[PDB]
């Protein structure tokens, strides 16, 4: 998830996009 | 959960920004 | 208070109302 | 009080919504 | 790293209204 | 730095005005 996996690293804007329709 | 639920705030204005248009989706779940 | 009370747990929609006017 | 003070933040934000025109107080006192 | 690039997203929110017209600068350097 | 500093500890508004242009 984002959260487990944004929330203990930051994720990069590229790592965020994956969460894009 | 605290820590967990400011960053997820966080998390979702950033997602805002990157998808635009393309709009997103956010899923609390474990 | 708020804090002490909604900052180690999270307060839901309801327990936020509390501090309404 | 960092962790405390981002945190507050965050709860004005949500009063502001939750009670709307009914306004709200926020103290952060002990 | 996270809790400090909550912290930062928060600075700048206010080096924004602190420093007003005189803009400001942000440098998350070391 | 103002994250070494600020976010370790609460900078007041006078703190805050360092970092202004
Ligand atoms: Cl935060
Ligand atoms: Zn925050």
């Amino acid at each position: 998830g984002i959260v487990e996996q944004c929330c203990t690293s930051i994720c990069s804007l590229y790592q965020l996009e994956n969460y894009c329709n | 959960f605290v820590n967990q639920h400011l960053c997820g705030s966080h998390l979702v204005e950033a997602l805002y920004l990157v998808c635009g248009e393309r709009g997103f989706f956010y899923t609390p779940k474990t």
